[PDB]
């Protein structure tokens, strides 16, 4: 966890912290949904939240919980790095079939299967390795841009 | 100009015209022992080439190693996130931003 | 090799190709054991010494003989890097033996020319060599003893060098037995001045 | 000694592709180059051949006979001497400025004693060597002693 990732978990903890006391509650949760279009959001889904931590969201148990599942997240900057690395030439986006071997071969995390679900929600150039840097996108901020 | 280093005897040479007076035998073992030093040396210098050279491939058997985790994890965040309520909203949020 | 090319076919009874060199002055040597020795029926011969009896020596031969012989009846012999030196008073090693051997080396591969300090000694051929060669005249024509290998010429074109160099006048004095050959290279040198000056 | 450096044995875990523990007679000059030990290949084959161990015929290893003889290679390390190194490319191009030029030094790397492959002085001199033909040695020396 770099700094300035730190610091966009604390506006986004101060965002979803309507109260401003420090702790993300089940009220916050809604009333942060509702702001953004969510009228129909259900309080099975506040819960659901609530139940991945063990106590209230403070802002150390928010960063605790976001570190738990982002385990292997990578800033833009070094995933661009790497792709640079494999694009050592500069400018083109890498083909296909080379990320699909490279990544089977080197490593048991870059097997096929996997390699189709990379392939399908990140699109053709994405999947295929020939675009470069929209996958570092969404791998930084998920859905469509 | 070159004799100016070591600290060998300024007395047991004597220059001239055409080449350099030397007496004896120690700087005579001296060059012995160089002598086969160089046998060795081209020799020598391959070595450290060879050695140099798959000291490298350690490091790709490496350079790698970590740009890939780097890939590796980055995604699969992506993969759990992108159907996340709060992230989507940070989503289609992201850029009415500054 | 590079240097060479205006002897070019006299070259190789001038000096050696930069590897045989190499190949000589590159190769094991121990100091310690390796030695010239005394010898009755040949002069000297060499070999290796094998003890030392305080003040006697064995050594073995290189033939293949076993002689015990004096303190001083054993002479050093010159590290490899001094095979064929065109200069033989560079040796570290002035010895009798060493010189006779030098000479000899030399001569084995056909180099008639090789130096003993300022001389220049000269041994007969006793058949024909490219080296009166008239490329060679031109070759050794403006160049110090030490821009080129032992030659005749070499003494020949210094002396003429060196006299209008100096403004003094000069002189070269042959000598030797009466098979030596010297109104051979008396002879030659003098076509050589001749040549170069008419 | 250990100083036990136990690392030696981690690392042979990472050249053994089997994993059964051994390293054939094949790899283990390359991989006491990657333990931090430059023995030549001439020494390399001596000791081997010394031993009445033949590198013709298939071989196994164990990790009781690479440890003595990386132990074996380990006093020849002083012979790595820097100055001999640059002193020799100093002696191998004209002027006061460390520069050969490119294609010199790739045919004496290649065909000159222990032959090295022209892919491999290739990736030797990728980057030290610019467009304009001079291989700086004073930096590519300094380079090539960082690994």
């Amino acid at each position: 966890f770099d700094e300035t990732e730190i610091e966009d978990f604390k506006e986004a903890f101060t965002v979803i912290d309507q109260n401003a006391d420090g702790i993300i509650d089940k009220d916050d949760l809604r009333e942060t949904f509702a702001a953004m279009g969510r009228l129909n959001v259900k309080n099975e889904e506040l819960d659901a939240m609530i139940k991945e931590a063990s106590g209230p969201i403070n802002f150390t148990v928010f960063l605790t919980m976001f570190g738990e599942k982002l385990k292997g997240a990578d800033p833009e900057d070094v995933i661009m790095g790497a792709f640079k690395v494999l694009d050592p030439d500069g400018k083109g986006s890498i083909k296909k079939s080379f990320l699909e071997e490279l990544l089977t071969t080197g490593g048991g995390r870059f097997t096929p299967e996997e390699i189709k679900n990379m392939w399908a929600a990140f699109p053709p150039d994405v999947a295929g390795n020939v675009d470069y840097k929209n996958i570092c996108y969404v791998i930084t901020h998920g859905e469509d841009a | 100009k070159l004799l100016g280093g070591g600290d060998v005897d300024h007395t047991q040479y004597a220059f001239g015209h055409t080449k350099v007076f030397f007496k004896a035998g120690l700087l005579g073992l001296l060059e012995e022992m160089r002598d086969d030093k160089l046998a060795e040396i081209i020799t020598a210098t391959q070595a450290r080439c060879r050695g140099f050279l798959m000291r490298v491939e350690y490091r790709a058997m490496v350079e790698r190693r970590e740009s890939i985790f780097c890939i590796q994890y980055n995604v699969r965040s992506f993969m759990n996130v992108k159907h996340w309520p709060w992230m989507k909203l940070f989503f289609k949020i992201k850029p009415l931003l500054k | 090799d590079a240097e060479m090319a205006a002897f070019g076919e006299a070259a190789p009874y001038l000096r050696k190709s930069e590897k045989e060199r190499i190949e000589a002055q590159n190769k094991p040597f121990d100091a310690k054991s390796s030695v010239f020795v005394v010898h009755p029926k040949q002069s000297f011969v060499k070999g290796t010494i094998q003890s030392k009896e305080g003040g006697k020596v064995t050594v073995k031969t290189e033939g293949g003989e076993t002689l015990t012989v004096k303190e001083d009846q054993v002479f050093s012999m010159n590290p490899p890097k001094y095979d064929k030196i065109e200069d033989m008073a560079m040796m570290t090693h002035l010895h009798e033996p060493a010189v006779l051997y030098n000479l000899k080396e030399r001569y084995a591969a056909w180099m008639i020319y090789t130096y003993s300090g300022l001389f220049c000694v000269t041994v007969n051929p006793y058949k024909w060599l490219p080296v009166y060669n008239p490329k060679v005249v031109l070759a050794y024509r403006g160049k110090k003893r030490q821009e080129a290998p032992p030659h005749i010429f070499s003494i020949s074109d210094n002396a003429y060098q060196f006299m209008l160099t100096d403004r003094e006048n000069q002189s070269i004095l042959i000598t030797g037995e009466s098979g030596a050959g010297k109104t051979v290279n008396t002879k030659r040198v003098i076509q050589y001045f001749a040549t170069i000056a008419a | 000694s250990k100083a036990a450096a136990d690392d030696f044995k981690e690392a042979f875990l990472l050249f053994d592709r089997t994993g059964d523990a051994k390293i054939t007679a094949s790899q283990v000059g390359d991989i006491a180059r990657a333990l931090g030990q430059n023995p030549t290949n001439a020494e390399i084959n001596k000791i081997l051949g010394n031993p009445s161990k033949e590198e013709m015929n298939a071989a196994a290893i164990t990790f009781e006979e690479f440890l003595p003889m990386l132990q074996a290679a380990a006093n020849n390390k002083d012979q790595g001497t820097f100055e001999d190194f640059v002193e020799g490319l100093r002696v191998f191009d004209k002027e006061g400025n460390g520069t050969v030029m490119g294609a010199e030094l790739r045919h004496v790397l290649a065909t000159l004693g222990e032959k090295m492959t022209e892919e491999e002085v290739e990736e030797l001199m990728k980057g030290q060597e610019d467009s304009n033909g001079c291989i700086n040695y004073e930096a590519f020396v300094k380079h090539i002693m960082s690994v």
